[PDB]
């Protein structure tokens, strides 16, 4: 049920880091309706996302705590779509900037947060508020 | 019960409102007249408010937005979406479909649908301004005409901005009319001359 949920993450992450020149290796519905929310995102809040790129100082010994409490705060006021757009974004966005800084390896450990952090705090909400069913039928 | 209050408060601030110099055209997407404390705008196209203040808030602080009517008779209603538009799929992901005022180009928004006032309000914490600059620039969305009949029904309202701290206990407090258009520039020129 969870591993479903590391598809999103890992697919999400192979995709916008292949609009770039980086080739990563770890229905189709809710994957293009995020990643076009996703690109979205980008653009609105690019000074939120360089903010929070700024209080997580991302080197090789970054630890998941690190990582979580940025996103934390992320969804400090409850979690909604937009939010779980943002962090999706958000994620993606690091790996984006760890490639270019010379540190490929980095990608797998974004990767691996995003993935316990879906399971253990947006899943359960994800389930009772209709599913990522809703979230086609909205965005 | 109450309607909230449009009483200016610059307060130990001095927070003061302030709107960029646009000119009555056709290609304009938001102009405020100072002549009659009105913002003229369209739907969901970017209305810039700047916050002008003589000493920094604190950290902590929120500015909150919030929608009233302004002839007596209509105070005591909630300036709500109409109909057409609560069922229209425009939402950023972030903005309850019901309200009318939204913030775009910020993570850290809140909206309050208040469980005793029914009124809606847009929060966002409060930032000094940028390095070079003087103000604190906030990008307002309004998304329902004031036109659009079934919401507003062609009654014009106000937008009270207020600082508040931590708790939400008031700092400072500052209106402007706002009406949302078609053609502003038209709809403007036609009102600063009547
Ligand atoms: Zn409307």
């Amino acid at each position: 049920p969870s591993q479903d949920n590391r598809e999103i993450v890992m697919k999400y992450i192979s995709y916008k880091l292949s609009q770039r020149g980086y080739e990563w290796d770890a229905s189709e519905v809710v994957h293009q309706t995020l990643r076009q929310a996703g690109d979205d995102f980008s653009l609105r809040y690019r000074r939120d996302f360089a903010e929070m790129s700024s209080q997580l100082h991302l080197t090789p010994g970054t630890a998941y705590a690190s990582f979580a409490t940025v996103v934390e705060e992320l969804f400090r006021d409850g979690v909604n779509w937009g939010r779980i757009v943002a962090f999706f974004e958000f994620g993606g966005v690091m790996c984006v900037e760890s490639v270019n800084r010379e540190m490929s390896v980095l990608v797998d450990n974004i990767a691996a947060w995003m993935a316990t952090y879906l399971n253990d705090h947006l899943h359960t909400w994800i389930q009772d508020n209709g599913g990522w069913d809703a979230f086609v039928e909205l965005y | 019960s109450s309607v909230p209050s449009q009483k200016t408060y610059q307060g130990s601030y001095g927070f003061r409102l302030g709107f960029l110099h646009s000119g009555t055209a056709k290609s304009v997407t938001c102009t405020y007249s100072p002549a009659l404390n009105k913002m003229f705008c369209q739907l969901a196209k970017t209305c810039p408010v700047q916050l002008w203040v003589d000493s920094t808030p604190p950290p902590g602080t929120r500015v909150r937005a919030m929608a009233i009517y302004k002839q007596s008779q209509h105070m005591t209603e909630v300036v709500r979406r109409c109909p057409h538009h609560e069922r229209c799929s425009d939402s950023d992901g972030l903005a309850p479909p019901q309200h009318l005022i939204r913030v775009e180009g910020n993570l850290r928004v809140e909206y309050l649908d208040d469980r005793n006032t029914f009124r809606h309000s847009v929060v966002v914490p409060y930032e000094p301004p940028e390095v070079g600059s003087d103000c604190t620039t906030i990008h307002y969305n309004y998304m329902c005409n004031s036109s659009c009949m079934g919401g507003m029904n062609r009654r014009p309202i106000l937008t009270i901005i207020t600082l508040e701290d931590s708790s939400g206990n008031l700092l400072g407090r500052n209106s402007f009319e706002v009406r949302v258009c078609a053609c502003p520039g038209r709809d403007r020129r036609t009102e600063e001359e009547n």
